[PDB]
């Protein structure tokens, strides 16, 4: 005969389950995932700045003027990118240069040693090779000039540049090591030669290492590539009696603390993100992520978790 | 389970109560139905919401480019790098996994508690003017219409007003 | 204790009750003795085992060599490697130590909760027909034989059946 | 609160009670006043300080010179070093933050539990010889003086020696 | 008629700490801290390690006569008392890197890359021994290299190439000798002002003898520097010298394996299996934490400096 | 007749956050975050730092005329440079493995400077009394590093130089030397006569051959030439030999040392004091039992963990409801 007031709790049609230290697979009325497990499958801008995509080339091929190849948040290379160095040899401190170029604001290519007036006593046209072909013709890097003797003589060259860009200047050059004596004389005349490069910080002398190495792109000789960063007010000096692949174009740039290089075939797109992955971008709301351990930007922490469901509601008991 | 209410003495939940987490089902002369307690429900919402945003917003992430490139004569430092990434990996996986198990258990206990307190808060008002028939239900000794019911639901219950009558039907 | 029972208003344990974690000591005519509530005990065993398994199984670590070798001109990177190893050591040591301190307290609150719940499950059934003589005991106001006790433990105590007798002995 | 006492059925705290965390306020024919329950206030103090000490003393760190110097051609390992310091920064910042959040919750719940346990303790004594008039207050169904008012506080109260007076009221 | 609620107590003396109180005696508990090991060096992934006995990696890979010695191994073991390496004093270039890269191989084959009998018809390949690298007390040399000297007062320019027709990386090691005096240079190589050039498709370096009297080490005032490189499948490596070249004789085709480690311990190796190795012994545990050793190899529990990590399972023990 | 069970309240305005609620007032509470430091550079584990004043490590170790040369304690727990330390390699050049040296010198339990090659008796066939330059001025006069000697030709010939040092000291010896690279052939002859030269330096573990690299480089401190600096550690009982036909800046003073583990280098204007600490920061020492700190990420010693947190209010009392 009694009137009744019952106290109770909400139940619904939810099938969400969570795990607790005490029990597994507990169905709950409401929950949320702490684990971000979805990405937009795109390479987007970071901090609203687009990445630098290198097309089919790598950084060497791009930074040297390989015939076949303003600011950015990171760099993208495709896994099947072509060789950068066409003429075989060593790119000294290559990983470091890549790292230091990974992210920059302000970046300007300029002709540091103008081709027309910088080398009156040397030939700046004949320096082409079958190693660096372009449209059926022997060619060479655009950013360097392979100087050779003009009419049977190669005089001592001495050339200096003063950095008047209010920022670092990247300068790259090559050192040529002919395969044999004849090639040495054919190119530079002098037989026994040296190259010297020095700034207020950098200083190195080079001498050709004449030898017949395994043929790579029809070259038994070798070309080694070098770079340095000239501080704003500083001067850099080149001196040579042969074998010097001089700078033509250099790069004034402002380096940012640093990001990285993403090597992926994932398409680049006009989107924004705070966290980039090689597989695609992820919107950083959640604290954890299982897309990819290799990320760039302000990212969730990578975990090997498949599910991180956080209970917000109570145990669901419809019965 | 920690507070004995949910899946305890109140064995099951109500699909009929669709406007709140905790509430009542009344049954009087004027009719019956479900009604979620808005106070305790909104408070639980504000707090579980604060809980979620806490586990999320306290994750200050530094700007980092995880990837590194090493050449063939740098396997050692490459492996050091690996050890660093793998070390952070195991640390975050383990903590995230436990954080969720542990917090999920606290969350359920928290709701269990909220129900327990709601039951015993109603029980302190009614006292002996009703009987605890179980399953989280109260069978009044007096006649409790709508205005009477709502007075119980929202704190302002008048016990002395029904002391006379309650005593009779016993 | 957080729930008041263990080492609280129930001051000591029962070595006699060798059959489980929580139980009852009944005394009427016919006989007496200890008996564990296997139901709340098996549940407790299951859940605590899942707790221990949770702390263990959630590790699952990466394959790593840890050891690195550096020469006399690689002291900076050797010292970085060391910072990594020590960093992980301070993290895992502090985390392990706290996990055990925190979860141990939780486990105790849990046993305490299971007892408090048992005690309240009995209290709500009896009500008038018995006296809450403290220390966790209830003195009946009516003859309560084996099937009566078993009834209270089983949650199907028939209050009306003994209502009449109970009142009189009061 | 988790135990429904603090800010629950006992709405507020007592500024007037200064010698303890939890306690009593008596009001008999003789007089009134506040009096903290020593044994329980002390235990809570023993256990909280232990909680504070434990959180502090378990942190036993290695001797470490964090700093590193790398030249202009060691940018990669410089950044690796940055990743280590940053990773430790994120792990410890998050852990410290949540540790405090979760333990603050537990501490407040702890006190709430102690209050309730004390209340249920005296309720376990004044059984039939008193009425729970609410707000954590008992109103004696008989008449209690100072000597009696201290038997309840010490756990030696005597129910049978009042059961006769109480039965009539 | 009474009915009471209660909890179990037993003869347990186990103790655990809680955040609120230390030394709590509980009825039941469990240890989360692995502190036991088997004092053995065991197998990883079912694969036994490479034990080098009294020799180090340098003396083993170079063919030091004192190390006469599988085709696979999960890691390398060096005894703390392993002197036997570079018997002829000099600089071993990128030695640490080589050690690391040899820590685990899934396949390993020693082959004669430049057969001794047919490779050097214009040079002497028999007088290349020294008291610094003795075999049974007699002047000897690395078994895997050959110290070429002039023949009949003449050291012709030598030029020899190898093409990697193997289906894997080939490890090639060689040396460059530096006589202490011009008299020795001429006595050994004749030519006085010589050079050594080594180059593959990746590698390229020129070597010039550096002649000076340096502090005697194993009675030698001169020095010999050791070099190595991995030749990729299909690639070619070319050696060219007018003197001072210590040519390859044996090289190693190999399949490098993820990345393992090198344990330097006196701990005996046995016929046991493990997933986690320590220099002090193997860890066979399912527990998440460990205090045996920080430097482990494999799938191991985390290292902590805890002495005790006891987890409560039961409740506070109060027999009374 | 009433009895009541209640809880404490007070004037306290302290506030803490819980996972469930923000800014909850509480009766009592402590901070888990160390946010204070003493604004001093202290002795670490009871040993004073080495403070280099207006010199950097290079200038000190080489004996730049502006630096104070031992003097210099026989031990230190770490090194302090000021951000304004200007005097290092007054003669422009490259300092090989510089960072390694700085790290390896960061903490030493024993350190002694000694004249490895007495200026007077060591070089009878060369001139050891003209090696000074305007790049390294002193009391308003040409000068040079105190621990090196710039050997020049005697009269008009520079004979083959050969000198060794055996380590009779009971511990490692740090030896430093230079290689001079003149700007021109004429300067080369003017200094060392011989137009083509070499330098050799070897011990039982170290070996390197140097060849002068003559070129006109950008003028730094009026020098178009360069001077590279090298170092190595000669273990007890071993010998180091120098051989040269020119271009060798010979050691004059070397250093007997016993290096400790770890430690680092602090670059700061923060004053050095006669205080003791277990945790040092570039801006001040940390004295605390607290497990967390937000003073500075770069610390030396047994320190609290660095965090970005601004506060870590840990409740001890109860929810404060004075009402
Ligand atoms: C130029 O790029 C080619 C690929 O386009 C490179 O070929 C790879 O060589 C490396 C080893 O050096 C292997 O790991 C890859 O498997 C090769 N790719 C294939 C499938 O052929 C080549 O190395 C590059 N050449 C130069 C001059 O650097
Ligand atoms: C030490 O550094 C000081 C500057 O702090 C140098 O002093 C300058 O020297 C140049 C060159 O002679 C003078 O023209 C200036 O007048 C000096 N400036 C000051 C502030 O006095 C000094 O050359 C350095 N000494 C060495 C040897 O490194
Ligand atoms: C990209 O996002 C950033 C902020 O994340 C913003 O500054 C920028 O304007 C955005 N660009 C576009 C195209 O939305
Ligand atoms: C125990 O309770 C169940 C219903 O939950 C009932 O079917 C059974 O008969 C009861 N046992 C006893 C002892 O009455
Ligand atoms: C650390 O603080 C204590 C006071 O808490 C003080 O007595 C002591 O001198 C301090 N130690 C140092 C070296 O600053």
């Amino acid at each position: 005969p009694g009137d009744t007031l019952c106290i109770g709790y909400h139940a619904n049609n939810s099938t969400d389950t969570v795990d607790t230290v005490l029990e597994k697979n507990v169905t709950v009325t409401h929950s949320v995932n702490l684990l971000e497990d979805k990405h937009n499958g795109k390479l987007c801008k970071l901090r609203g700045v687009a990445p630098l995509h290198l097309g089919k080339c790598n950084i060497a091929g791009w930074i040297l003027g390989n015939p076949e190849c303003s600011s950015w948040s990171y760099i993208v290379e495709t896994p099947s990118s072509d060789n950068g160095t066409c003429y075989p040899g060593d790119f000294i401190d290559y990983e470091e240069l890549r790292e230091q170029l990974s992210s920059v604001s302000s970046f300007e290519r300029f002709e540091i040693f103008p081709k027309t007036s910088s080398w009156p006593n040397h030939d700046s046209n004949k320096g082409v090779t079958a190693a660096c072909p372009h449209a059926g013709a022997k060619s060479f890097y655009k950013n360097l000039i392979w100087l050779v003797k003009k009419g049977n003589s190669y005089p001592k060259l001495s050339k200096s540049y003063i950095n008047d860009k209010g920022k670092e200047v990247l300068v790259l050059w090559g050192i040529h090591h002919p395969s044999t004596s004849a090639d040495q004389q054919s190119l530079y005349q002098n037989a026994d030669t040296y190259v010297f490069v020095c700034s207020s910080r950098y200083s190195k002398k080079f001498k050709p290492e004449i030898a017949i190495c395994p043929k790579v792109r029809d070259q038994e000789g070798r070309m080694n590539y070098y770079w340095t960063l000239v501080e704003p007010g500083d001067k850099i000096t080149f001196e040579a009696t042969g074998n010097l692949v001089v700078p033509r174009y250099a790069f004034a740039m402002e380096r940012n603390a640093g990001s990285g290089i993403i090597i992926s075939d994932t398409p680049v797109h006009d989107c924004n993100t705070t966290c980039q992955t090689p597989k695609g971008a992820i919107n950083t709301s959640l604290p954890f992520q299982n897309i990819h351990p290799i990320t760039i930007g302000k990212c969730p922490k990578y975990v090997k978790s498949t599910k991180l469901r956080l209970a917000t509601g109570l145990r669901n008991i419809p019965s | 389970g920690l507070f004995g209410a949910i899946a305890g003495f109140i064995e099951g939940g109500w699909t009929g109560m669709v406007d709140g987490w905790y509430g009542y089902h009344h049954q009087n002369e004027q009719g019956s139905g479900y009604a979620a307690d808005l106070k305790s429900t909104q408070n639980a919402i504000d707090e579980i919401t604060n809980k979620v945003n806490s586990v999320i917003e306290k994750m200050n992430t530094q700007f980092t480019a995880v990837g590194k490139e090493f050449n063939h004569l740098e396997k050692r430092i490459e492996n050091l790098n690996k050890k660093v990434d793998d070390g952070f990996l195991d640390i975050w996986t383990y903590n995230a996994e436990l954080l969720v198990l542990l917090e999920n258990e606290r969350t359920l206990d928290y709701h269990d508690s909220n129900v327990k307190n709601l039951y015993e808060k109603v029980r302190s008002q009614l006292k002996n003017n009703a009987k605890e028939i179980g399953n989280g239900c109260f069978e009044f000794y007096h006649k409790c219409d709508n205005t009477c019911m709502e007075s119980v639901k929202n704190g302002t219950y008048d016990y002395p007003k029904y002391s006379e009558e309650a005593k009779l039907n016993r």
